[PDB]
């Protein structure tokens, strides 16, 4: 998954769309962070100054060293609108902060206009007030809820919206009468990849979709930030929020990022998930959702000393388990377990990240047991696969002079229908499909002769 | 392909102070970095036989014999169970609990006793004898018309007989209990043998004796113990401990006289009188007493008489002792049935490092020569620096693609031969071999086939000794290598014998994996790789190297060499690109000269 | 992570003068100024923390210990406990002839076991890097040099950086402690104009310092005056038992009262 970094995303919106963006004070703060301290710091500096300042002065400013690290920055702060040039009567160009996201970052620093993204008329005890370790454990069930329909178990009690959400996104895929739930091969590398992670992607996949339901992106992103920045201590309130909120809202119960007493209750509660979700793996040896559970040995024995249905399959698709038992589950790392995983459709890099992720305390600072010897193996198995390739492939016969054959090289590699130049052995392979074109271009050449 | 055995064990929250898993199938699993392990692990040895030794963890799985070794010690039923619960996580299944009682419910079903170099078969209740003699084979078998004897019943068994005894024995559940009385083998008189205190003893080898002499008399055991690292000093020691007449038997004939150096330093009774059958040496045979044998391969019949006959006469009645039996894998099935019928042992003793003899699962002649009494921890032996830690490196070479389409079109030997004499794979030993010389450590190369190392040796212009040589002229060459403080590359055959010297040397490269005798391999990695110096660091100047060629299915029988390797304790790597190989100087680089070596094995015959 | 500490020198004889002169920069202004660049000080980064501390004449008091406007609410609340603390202590003050002018040690002494306290508390694993920021208006004291240098000295064991700027005149004591701690030493033309100085300068974190280019710290002369008549003296003889300087060499040395040994 790309780490969009509160950058990708942003990066080649429409300026009036970024402007709206820069409406919330609350996103001006998160992107005021998301930015790199030199160019934050010149943000600060253009924050209070309503002149324009010349590019020569902006180069004065950093050493001449540390003027190239500034000019990727100052690059980015234009993608993002954040700086517009204006054109001066001199030579020099003056460069101006947003007014928008100047307005919004001043009304967070000092006292503004704008009455603030959450108000609260006055509720202080909650009834029903759900407790933060409790929080904790709904969020990470509802987000396994959401994993499990890749298992079929019976805790998979997804609320159909969810799984729309699902068939949307792809993860899942639904073929035949009845609609049966299958994993996609993407679906099997989603389930490998860290729940932070997990969430980053599905957030992006309900971006997606949000244009043909008509939820706003832009206040999407918006709750988006807020839930990065949410506190399980404090609480918000549902009233003061659009009916597009109110609907993400719903969704947002379904993922676990938000955990609602009653659906029209006025009061909701933050969930851990909503802060844990961010646009970066948790760790490359650690989770911070789960401590590590399972032993690592390169002898290929796996035990798991946590025992949960979601978390056997997963070990299960990667390695064959010879024994289960609650306290300690005993799993090998078969050369045929692993093809199945392969046959599935898996990342190689993603099983060994996943046994580093969820690798034993005894088992971290030991070199030998983090690689698997058959990850060797599993490299000559790509190859065999990388050995033999099929695509359907046209032939062509009396090429006669080469020179004639490359003029119909040139227009089949733009076509891309050609896999190979093959310029001696003069035999074409190009697609059928693209053959009748290719064929067209080789008649013109007859002609032109 | 998953087993669920948490309905078959109660779970306790009882995982702190226990190391053990207990299973209805057997199977016991053993953390290594528990403190409790240890004695685990010596519960686990008497009670149970590993299937593998992984040095994460240990894997045991329940053995009815050696479960019959330990009621022979004597522990009671009730004790052995009872340790199982101090050492369980979960709660032991009812099912094992009923299988360990059925195994300890009596020390000895049947019981042989040697009185006056006679089996005598005694027991204690008279109604077991007659449920034994009531099989119709014992009946013919039986010896008819050849002392606090309360409540025993006393039958004269042939010692013919008694192998075909124990095997009866397991058909009708009723294993026979080895026990030697010397007041009742009044004929044989008795002698002083004393281990020369300034002499050294390994400490695990002075476990193992104590151990098979268990509580009184001594009782009959196998022993694993390294091969060529004080294996002969073990047997010696085993000899003065019993203070009676002792034979060795050694297929090796190299073996041999290293098990008679061992015995000459430490008792000066040899230098008054030495006598070796071995060689026909034949000094004082009645006087000396004690000889050294090669099994039934030293006997022969019609080649000579007079002697020959005496030879064997004087063996039985001279020597008494307990029969010393090494090498047992390599040694033919039967072989142990011979030598018992041509001289009679009360107690059996076999010195072997491999788990598994003769490598057939069907045969085990286990049960012919007693249970293994102890296992020798290879792992432990390095931490003691008297074996090196061997570096085990797997190097991976493609079969030429000239001499593939000649192996794939033939299924005869000659494609073995092939696949043997692969350029790319000369190449790479021919790499190592360069790699080894910049070390200046000692190098040796064995190849599974007998001409195959000569071939590459007439090449690299190396000595070669192969199995059809005179035993002087290879003798000579070994003595050059290991006496003599030299550095060179030498070739080694199976040569039908194993030769190990009291210099230690170490490094081996092994061209083929295709050889009949796999264990005979296993056991060649320890006895060639030694310690270079006594209490060696963890830095190793041993390693290893494997040639596979690719396609030929070699990695078979490499899988098969890990299992082996985890119970060694060797680090095992595998590389598939020597990273240097092609970019050095080697024969048969060029494609054409490939060609013709493939030309060459072509025309000779198959 | 970094803290910065900001202590700033109030004189109510010195910004009661600047009230009668009415001139456009008052002390109202001065503190603003430290508001706003402590509120940007917070916004850069979350784990940063801002600490604010003003002396008194004879006393040293710690000003620093909701989204009503939508203005973050931490850094309205910061704000707000701060005017409390700055207009009670400069409402009410107690005239005194013999400390006349405000002890600037006496409120670094304070701050430097206070930062000693925080870094305790501060996790190990966790780095803080600590700073100290100093607005001078009152005279430099004499007496006070004695008790001023021992807390440029504490400064240095606990390798905290101090950077000074000051509003009319630089003080010898004040640039003396920057160039012991090797912080940056500012002198601002502007009274009104010292918030854009502070921003581009005292602002920015260490690392972020070298990035940018900033105006290199003044070189302190070293002077040394014998207490004997107060006369400075290029060369001056060092007593071996006070450590005392001499404008001329001495039989019996007043500061210790022993008389030097004569061979
Ligand atoms: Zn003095």
């Amino acid at each position: 998954l790309q780490c969009r970094n509160l950058q990708e995303f942003l990066g080649g919106l429409s300026p009036g769309v970024l402007d709206r963006l820069y409406g919330h004070p609350a996103t001006c703060l998160a992107v005021f962070r998301e930015l790199p301290s030199l160019a934050k710091n010149w943000v600060m500096r253009m924050l209070f100054l309503e002149q324009p300042l010349p590019q020569a002065a902006v180069a004065l400013w950093v050493k001449k060293e540390f003027s190239k690290a500034q000019e990727e920055s100052t690059g980015l702060l234009s993608g993002l609108r954040i700086w517009h040039t204006q054109l001066l009567p001199g030579g020099l160009q003056g460069l101006i902060l947003n007014p928008i996201f100047r307005q919004n970052l001043r009304i967070a620093l000092l006292g503004g206009g704008k009455a603030w993204s959450d108000d609260t008329s006055q509720l202080g005890p909650d009834k029903h007030a759900r407790d933060v370790p409790s929080l904790d454990k709904y969020a990470e069930e509802r987000w396994e809820v959401v994993l499990h329909f890749m298992v079929g178990s019976p805790s998979a009690a997804v609320s159909q919206d969810l799984a729309q959400l699902l068939s949307q996104a792809g993860l899942m895929k639904s073929t035949e009468p009845g609609e049966p739930p299958c994993i996609t091969s993407a679906g099997f590398q989603f389930l490998l990849l860290d729940t932070p992670a997990q969430l980053w992607y599905f957030m992006l996949q309900y971006l997606q979709t949000a244009q043909s339901r008509g939820m706003d992106l832009v206040e999407i992103l918006s709750f988006l930030f807020q839930l990065s920045f949410s506190t399980l201590g404090k609480d918000y309130s549902v009233e003061g929020m659009s009916d597009s909120l109110l609907n993400f809202l719903q969704h947002l119960r379904e993922f676990g990022l938000v955990f609602q007493r009653k659906r029209k209750s006025r009061r909701y509660y933050p969930t851990r998930l909503a802060i844990n979700l961010s646009s970066g793996v948790s760790g490359a040896g650690g989770t911070v959702h789960q401590p590590g559970f399972i032993v690592v040995e390169t002898n290929y024995r796996l035990y798991a000393y946590t025992e949960s249905e979601l978390q056997i399959a997963l070990i299960a698709l990667f390695s064959e388990m010879l024994y289960r038992f609650p306290n300690m589950v005993v799993a090998q790392v078969t050369r045929e377990s692993v093809q199945q995983a392969i046959a599935s459709g898996i990342t190689a890099q993603q099983i060994i990240h996943f046994l580093r992720t969820r690798a034993h305390p005894v088992m971290l600072k030991q070199t030998p047991v983090l690689p698997p010897t058959i990850t060797d193996q599993i490299r000559l198995w790509e190859l065999e696969r990388d050995r033999l390739r099929f695509t359907e492939g046209v032939l062509y016969n009396q090429f006669l002079s080469q020179v004639d054959f490359e003029l119909l090289l040139a227009h089949a590699r733009e076509l891309g229908v050609l896999v190979f130049e093959n310029s001696a052995k003069r035999l074409m392979v190009v697609t059928p499909a693209g053959h009748s074109d290719v064929k067209r271009f080789w008649k013109r050449q007859k002609h032109s002769s | 392909g998953a087993k669920d055995y948490r309905l078959q064990m109660p779970l306790k929250d009882d995982h702190t102070s226990r190391p053990l898993w207990v299973a209805p199938d057997g199977h016991i699993f053993l953390e290594a970095f528990s403190p409790v392990y240890k004695y685990a692990q010596d519960f686990l040895v008497a009670i149970a036989e590993p299937v593998c030794r992984p040095t994460h963890v240990h894997e045991y799985k329940l053995t009815a014999y050696s479960l019959y070794a330990a009621v022979s010690v004597g522990l009671q039923t009730s004790d052995i169970t009872e340790y199982l619960r101090k050492l369980s996580k979960t709660g032991v299944p009812d099912g094992i609990m009923q299988f360990i009682k059925l195994c300890t419910v009596s020390y000895g079903k049947v019981k042989l006793v040697l009185k006056h170099n006679r089996y005598f078969v005694e027991s204690c209740h008279p109604d077991v004898i007659q449920h034994l003699l009531q099989d119709p084979v014992i009946r013919e078998c039986r010896l008819r018309n050849s002392e606090e004897e309360t409540q025993t019943v006393s039958f004269e068994v042939k010692q013919e007989m008694i192998e075909e005894l124990q095997k009866r024995c397991i058909h009708l559940e009723y294993p026979l209990l080895a026990e030697y009385d010397f007041r009742n083998d009044s004929v044989n008189p008795d002698i002083n043998i004393d281990l020369k205190p300034t002499a050294v003893l390994r400490p695990y080898q002075e476990k193992s004796l104590r151990k098979m002499f268990g509580n009184g008399r001594a009782r009959s055991g196998v022993i694993v113990l390294p091969c060529g690292a004080g294996k002969s000093l073990v047997g010696v020691t085993a000899a003065c401990t019993v203070r009676k007449r002792c034979l060795v038997l050694g297929n090796s004939a190299v073996s041999v006289e290293q098990w008679k150096a061992q015995f000459k330093m430490w008792s000066t009774i040899d230098d008054s009188q030495i006598c070796r059958f071995t060689s026909d040496a034949k000094d004082k045979p009645i006087g000396c007493s004690v000889a050294i044998s090669t099994y039934s391969m030293l006997g022969h019949t019609t080649k000579r008489s007079w002697e020959a006959e005496r030879v064997m006469e004087w063996l039985k009645t001279q020597e008494w002792g307990l029969m010393i039996l090494d090498e047992v894998h390599t040694i033919p099935a039967k072989m142990f049935r011979r030598v018992l019928t041509i001289v009679q042992a009360h107690c059996k003793l076999g010195l072997t490092a491999t788990l598994v003899r003769e490598d057939d699962k069907i045969v085990d002649l286990n049960f012919l020569i007693g249970p293994k009494l102890y296992e020798a921890n290879w792992m432990e032996l390095q931490n003691n620096g008297y074996i090196a830690k061997v570096q085990c490196a797997e190097v991976w070479c493609p079969m030429s693609p000239e001499f593939y389409r000649e192996y794939v079109a033939i299924k005869t030997k000659k494609r073995i031969l092939l696949y043997t004499m692969n350029p790319n794979k000369f190449r790479a030993c021919q790499f190592l071999i360069k790699f080894h010389e910049r070390r200046n450590d000692k190098i040796i190369v064995f190849a599974d086939n007998v001409f195959a190392l000569k071939e590459y040796a007439i090449r690299l212009n190396k000595p070669y000794i192969y199995g059809p040589t005179s035993q002087g002229e290879r003798m000579q060459i070994l003595q050059n290598f290991k006496h003599n403080p030299k550095i060179n590359t030498i070739f080694i055959s199976k040569v039908g014998d194993t030769s190990f010297d009291l210099p230690e040397a170490n490094v081996l490269i092994q061209i083929s994996s295709h050889g009949g005798s796999r264990r005979q391999e296993a056991q060649r990695l320890g006895r060639v790789l030694r310690a270079k110096k006594g209490m060696v660091a963890e830095e190793y100047n041993a390693f290893f190297y494997s040639l596979v060629s690719q396609d030929t299915q070699e990695m078979a029988y490499s899988t098969k060499r890990q299992r082996f390797l985890v119970d060694q304790g060797y680090s095992f790597k595998v590389i598939t690109k020597l990273a240097g190989m092609e970019e050095e100087d080697l024969a048969f680089s060029t494609k054409e000269e490939q060609q013709q070596l493939l030309q060459k094995v072509l025309a000779a015959t198959d | 992570l970094n803290l910065l500490v900001i202590v700033v020198d109030a004189n109510p004889i010195w910004w009661g003068k600047q009230a009668l002169k009415e001139s456009q920069f008052t002390l109202s202004k001065c503190i603003d100024a430290v508001m706003v660049l402590g509120n940007s000080h917070l916004f850069m980064n979350r784990s940063n923390k801002l600490a604010v501390i003003a002396s008194h004449i004879q006393e040293s008091r710690f000003l620093y210990p909701g989204s009503k406007d939508g203005k973050y609410e931490l850094l309205t609340s910061a704000n707000e406990v701060i005017v409390e603390e700055i207009k009670d202590l400069m409402t009410k003050s107690d005239i005194k002839g013999q400390h006349t002018e405000t002890l600037l040690a006496g409120s670094l002494a304070k701050a430097l076991c206070y930062i000693h306290r925080m870094n305790k508390e501060v996790k190990d694993n966790q780095e803080m890097k600590s700073r100290i920021l100093v607005i001078k208006a009152a005279e430099d004291s004499a007496l006070q040099y004695m008790n001023f240098m021992n807390v440029i000295f504490a400064a240095q064991k606990q390798n905290i950086l101090i950077d000074a700027c000051v509003l009319d005149s630089d003080s010898g004591l004040l640039q003396q402690a920057c160039d012991i701690t090797g912080g940056l030493y500012l002198k601002v033309p502007q009274m009104p104009s010292l918030l854009q100085y502070l921003l581009w300068v005292f602002l920015p974190d260490q690392d972020q310092r070298s990035q940018l280019i900033l105006p290199p710290p003044v070189h302190v002369d070293y002077r040394a005056a014998c207490f004997c008549h107060r006369n400075l003296i290029e060369i001056g003889y060092v007593c071996s038992v006070c450590l005392s300087i001499f404008c001329n060499f001495s039989p019996i040395c007043t500061t210790c009262e022993t008389a030097f040994k004569i061979s």
